[PDB]
């Protein structure tokens, strides 16, 4: 995995001594061919995981993201240059080294191979999040975003540590290999159901589960757009991708407490999305369909089943790309505004018809059209519950039913209506936010036409 | 818990050797010549023994002597012997500085009555060697058997088996 770290580290050095104009185009591109050097790494044996060394190895699970981290990373790039122009030469260069590292803690997060080392980059992505999240912040809470943040993801992760090092001295390592092939049975002890909660519940804050689900709305919202779609688009499925490797040692004492937590998400997807139906703000809405969707994921990987965790798997994918999209859209609109409530400016459609269309199938996307990957992902998670469970249906088909109505709802009260005629700032539409949201939807059902590669370890 | 052996009355019923401190002081360069035999052994014993309540027939055989010290004294220089002693007796430190007089008389007479020369300084100073034919006691200080040391440790080093073995740390 060094020829996709080393290059990474070494990018750090280009950008902080680059000149005050190149900058930006230099770790555009240069991430560009990270990206493409990362690429490769979808290439996966059969069944058995590739172990490039000791400390770093990869699947048809950690492949995927790691990919989705590295593509990813222009984004932003391009993302921010906007809202970052107006800024002292080493300020920017530091927001980028930011994201760099933010983004070399993620690959290794995904390649680690020990579940402490694991844990060690996978918190270690706090730091620069927190920085970009505080620092760069535009609005009111931000101070208040980074708080909540780091300790709702604290006051899992500490309890996580404590039962990774008593598994260390129990089992006698944290080697996912090793618990996986020396995996032995969990007795239904209290001291293993306290175990078993410290295992889990670092990863269903970062999940997140409903209830303990604030931190998003509070950080998200707030959040430089870089750094909010980091947050959604990757930083949530981090919860998702550390409990698909923890359930191997966690059962069959699971499904016993997977009564509380899965009706906890079933329930919480329709709150969130009925929040989201009344919203004021584009971004809190974007943010609790990402809750929503995230419990849906949170419901696959407890039922436990093959076709869960690959419909687990293809919607974490796909929600990433969609609410990185999402939260792209929001900012250009914003920008253009200045503000954020969904009732200033409608009617742009006309204005701009590009965002227009961008809006229409970012929208169809979120709102899992067939067969966009987010529909399969959808999908195979429902089906699986529906064996588990047939009740769970109407929940299910509940939630893209509200999930749809503000699918549509934004669009019909942004878009489609009349402008507003005391503003005039919406300009033509500058070709980079375009070609953003085309380097957002095109992968996206270029997947699509190939979801075999994004379909987890299970396929 | 254990016995505490005591020797009966009968054993230390010595003879009781009687005479006060400064009639032992004015005789004490003499009686250190001319006995030193059986106070050595005694010693010697109680010193090796580490056990008064074995050597008594040493303090027997020591007292024994110094009787017969004291009767020779008796016996041949009783008059400058005992004007020696009381003029000793007189001072407070039993000081032989200022009874130089008297003890050239008591010299001179059991020079010339029992064949005896005073020590020169340091003489009775000087550590001896004595010829008791006792055997060495093994275990004076009754000591229990010593408890084994630990197992020491030997051996070649080697590299430590895939290094650190701390966490994720291969090396």
């Amino acid at each position: 995995m060094l020829k996709i770290i080393i290059p990474t580290t070494m990018l750090l050095p280009m950008t902080w001594m680059s000149k005050h104009n190149m900058i930006w185009i230099n770790a555009t591109v240069h991430s560009l061919l990270i990206s493409l050097i990362s690429l490769s790494l979808l290439n996966q044996l059969g069944e058995n995981s590739l172990n490039f060394s000791l400390t770093f190895f990869s699947d048809s699970l950690s492949a995927p993201l790691l990919v989705l981290t590295t593509w990813l990373l222009p984004l932003m790039l391009m993302a921010s240059q906007s809202h970052l122009s107006k800024e002292t030469t080493t300020r920017k260069k530091l927001y980028i080294t930011m994201l760099i590292l933010l983004q070399l803690f993620l690959i290794m997060t995904f390649t680690a191979t020990e579940l402490i080392l694991f844990y060690i980059l996978f918190e270690a992505t706090l730091v620069p999040t927190l920085i970009i999240i505080t620092r760069w912040g535009n609005q009111t809470e931000r101070l208040n975003a980074g708080l909540y943040f780091l300790f709702y993801t604290l006051a899992g992760s500490l309890p996580l540590l404590v039962a990774l090092v008593y598994i260390q001295n129990t089992t006698g390592s944290l080697n996912f290999l090793i618990i996986h092939y020396w995996s032995h049975p969990l007795s239904n002890s209290w001291s293993n159901i306290f175990m078993w909660l410290a295992c889990i519940m670092a990863f269903m804050v970062k999940m997140p589960l409903y209830g303990l689900h604030l931190w998003l709305p509070k950080a998200h919202v707030e959040a430089p757009i870089a750094g909010s779609m980091v947050l959604a688009a990757v930083l949530l499925k981090l919860g998702g991708y550390g409990m698909m490797r923890i359930t191997t040692i966690l059962n069959p004492l699971t499904n016993y407490m997977a009564y509380p937590f899965l009706m906890l998400s079933m329930w919480g997807m329709i709150m969130t999305s009925s929040i989201c139906l009344r919203q004021t703000d584009l971004k809190s809405l974007i943010a609790y369909s990402s809750v929503s969707h995230m419990a849906l994921v949170i419901v696959a990987i407890m039922i436990q089943t093959p076709w869960s965790f690959m419909g687990a798997t293809a919607l974490m994918i796909a929600h990433g790309l969609t609410s990185s999209m999402l939260f792209c859209l929001a900012n250009t609109n914003y920008e253009r505004v200045h503000s954020r409530t969904m009732i200033l400016a409608r009617g742009l459609q006309t204005l701009l018809p590009l965002m227009a269309t961008w809006w229409l199938m970012a929208s169809l996307t979120n709102l899992a059209l067939p067969p966009s990957i987010n529909l399969i992902g959808e999908l195979f998670i429902i089906t699986a519950s529906f064996s588990w469970s047939n009740i769970t249906i109407i929940l299910m088909g509940m939630n893209m039913m509200i999930t749809a109505l503000y699918s549509l709802y934004m669009l019909i009260t942004t878009q489609r209506g009349k402008y507003t005629h005391h503003i005039n700032n919406i300009k033509a539409s500058f070709t980079r936010e375009n070609a953003l949201m085309a380097l957002h939807i095109l992968p996206l059902l270029l997947l699509t036409l190939n979801p075999k590669m994004i379909l987890g370890p299970l396929y | 818990p254990g016995i505490v052996e005591l020797p009966t009355l009968e054993d230390l019923k010595v003879q009781e050797v009687k005479v006060s401190s400064s009639v032992l002081k004015a005789a004490a360069h003499h009686y250190g010549a001319q006995c030193d035999k059986p106070n050595k052994e005694f010693m010697l014993c109680r010193w090796e023994e580490k056990d008064p309540r074995r050597c008594l027939e040493e303090g027997k055989l020591v007292n024994q002597c110094a009787l017969d010290f004291f009767r020779q004294i008796k016996r041949h220089c009783a008059e400058p012997f005992t004007e020696y002693w009381t003029c000793i007796d007189y001072s407070g430190l039993q000081l032989f500085r200022h009874c130089r007089k008297q003890q050239a008389k008591f010299d001179e007479c059991v020079l010339d009555k029992l064949g005896w020369v005073r020590p020169d300084l340091g003489e009775l100073s000087k550590v001896t060697k004595v010829k008791t034919d006792r055997p060495l006691p093994e275990n004076p200080y009754h000591s229990r058997a010593r408890p084994e040391p630990n197992p020491e440790a030997e051996g070649d080093l080697k590299p430590a088996k895939h290094g650190s073995r701390l966490f994720f740390w291969t090396m």
